[PDB]
């Protein structure tokens, strides 16, 4: 149809990484260290390690 | 006679020391402003209350150790952190008071001799780092630009800082008392 | 109240000195009897 | 702590299940808020509880490992007066004996300090 | 409790 004016108001948003540290990253990490406990348990305790 | 009373006295007074330690930790009243103040209000380790002074000197209290973003300066963060460490350690002994009934007495006396010494060291380090924080924009605004790094300026010391200083001295004396009780009572 | 903090410092110093003197008295009674 | 040392699967199940319960409780507690990027009182309480149960689990792990898979100065001496070292295995086998009173009184102290801190000065 | 007193100490 033709040429039209335009204005644009743009924002840049940076996500605050504090919620995911204390909901996703840190529980998964601590689950990983707890999973490492199986190495220290005796080998013959199959039920506990498994 | 000697042991069975001195131990109870030391335990009771250690409970009192821990009580005053937590009290000085959570009390906002640390660094006030005298009559020569740009703005009214008091200041704490992590809780600053700045009197607006519009009509009824209402204070816009803001700040909490639960969020470091609200704390003005990292020096205050370190001071609160080390006060928390000291309070954790003294609470570790008041936890360990039940452990006497199982383990050897002299060695656990020495355990809180040492861990009282670490609590005293943490409280000392926090108390000397606390003056470093008097440089943020908040302190320079409410208490005046005369305030600076290790410079009180127009600010005034409230009861909490001197309370922490006597708490440091008391922690040292308590550690020495625990040391001598552990060492001598074996003989 | 204005900006009067001297009473608080005085009473806090008094109770602190009293407690410190109590601890030093106990220590003195211990380490040399 | 009151279960026998040889009941390895039972105690392991207790510890692992408790940490899963703490994680689930943390999630369902924090889903009752907006997605704020700071800690709250409930998050702090849940964190301390998780620390307690994790301490119990690693305590049992240490017990199982060490039991199964392995065997000047006015004071006359300066080290004894201001240090300590007489072997401090000694009483590692006794760990469950006095761990039954360390953890509950630690938890009671934490609860006392926590509630006194919030309910009055806040 | 029963496991404590009748299988342990
Ligand atoms: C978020 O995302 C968005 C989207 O991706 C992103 O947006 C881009 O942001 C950049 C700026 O950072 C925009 O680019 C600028 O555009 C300016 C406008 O240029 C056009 O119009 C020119 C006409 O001049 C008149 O424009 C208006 C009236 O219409 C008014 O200001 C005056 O009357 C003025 O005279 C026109 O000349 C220009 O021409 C293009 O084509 C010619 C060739 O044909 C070429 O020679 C030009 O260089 C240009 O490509 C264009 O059509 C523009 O002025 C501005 O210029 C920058 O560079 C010059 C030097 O080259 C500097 O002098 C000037 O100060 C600027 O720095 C710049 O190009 C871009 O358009 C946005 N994206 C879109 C799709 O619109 C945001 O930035 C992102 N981030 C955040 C957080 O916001
Ligand atoms: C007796 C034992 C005592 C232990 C007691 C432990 C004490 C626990 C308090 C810690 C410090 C709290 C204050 C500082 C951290 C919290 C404040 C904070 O915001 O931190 C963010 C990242 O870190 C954070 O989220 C949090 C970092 C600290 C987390 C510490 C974890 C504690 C133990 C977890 C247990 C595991 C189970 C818990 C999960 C179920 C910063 O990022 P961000 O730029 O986006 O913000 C910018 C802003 O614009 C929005 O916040
Ligand atoms: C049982 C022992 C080991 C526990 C010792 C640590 C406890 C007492 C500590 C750990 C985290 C601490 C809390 C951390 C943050 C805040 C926010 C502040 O605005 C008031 C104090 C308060 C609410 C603290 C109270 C004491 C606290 C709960």
């Amino acid at each position: 149809t033709g040429a039209y004016p335009r204005l644009s108001l743009s924002f840049r948003l940076k996500r605050n990484i504090g919620y995911f540290i204390l909901q996703t990253y840190m529980p998964s990490i601590l689950i990983t260290i707890l999973s490492w406990v199986s190495f220290w348990i005796n080998y013959d305790a199959s039920a506990a390690r498994v | 006679r000697n042991s069975r009373a001195i131990g109870v006295l030391w335990a009771i007074f250690t409970i009192c020391f821990a009580i005053i330690n937590v009290v000085v930790f959570i009390q906002p009243y640390w660094v006030g402003d005298s009559v020569s103040t740009p703005k009214p209000g008091y200041f704490g380790l992590f809780h600053y209350c700045v009197g607006s002074g519009l009509a009824g000197r209402e204070l816009t209290c803001r700040g909490s150790f639960t969020d470091f973003s609200t704390i003005p300066s990292s020096a205050f963060k370190a001071a609160a952190f080390f006060v928390l460490l000291s309070m954790v350690l003294i609470l570790g002994c008041i936890t360990c008071f039940s452990l006497f009934f199982f383990c050897n007495t002299a060695t656990v006396y020495k355990i809180c001799a040492w861990m009282q010494l670490l609590a005293a060291l943490c409280l000392v380090l926090g108390c000397m780092i606390f003056p470093d924080g008097w440089d943020a924009e908040t302190i320079r605004d409410m208490c005046g630009a005369k305030t600076g790094k290790y410079s009180l300026g127009d600010c005034s010391v409230r009861w909490a800082y001197i309370l922490a200083i006597i708490g440091i001295l008391n922690a040292l004396i308590l550690s020495f008392l625990a040391f001598v009780l552990g060492n001598r009572q074996t003989d | 109240d204005s900006r009067d903090y001297s009473t608080e410092l005085s009473v806090t110093v008094a109770v602190g000195a009293s407690l410190l003197f109590l601890n030093i008295l106990a220590f003195a009674a211990l380490y040399y009897k | 702590f009151w279960i026998n040392k040889d009941a390895v699967p039972a105690r392991t199940s207790l510890g692992i299940t408790t940490v899963l319960t703490m994680t689930t409780l943390s999630t369902i507690a924090r889903k009752s808020l907006p997605k704020v990027s700071y800690v709250t009182a409930m998050d702090l309480f849940v964190s301390v509880c998780f620390i307690f149960v994790f301490s119990a689990l690693v305590e049992y792990g240490t017990l199982h490992y060490f039991v199964s898979n392995r065997k000047c100065l006015d004071g006359k001496d300066c080290a004894s007066f201001f240090c300590c070292f007489e072997d401090c295995h000694i009483r590692i086998a006794k760990m469950d004996s006095y761990a039954r009173i360390f953890f509950p009184t630690a938890f009671c102290l934490f609860n006392l300090v926590y509630w006194v801190s919030y309910l009055y000065l806040g | 409790f029963v496991n404590y007193i009748f299988f342990g100490r």
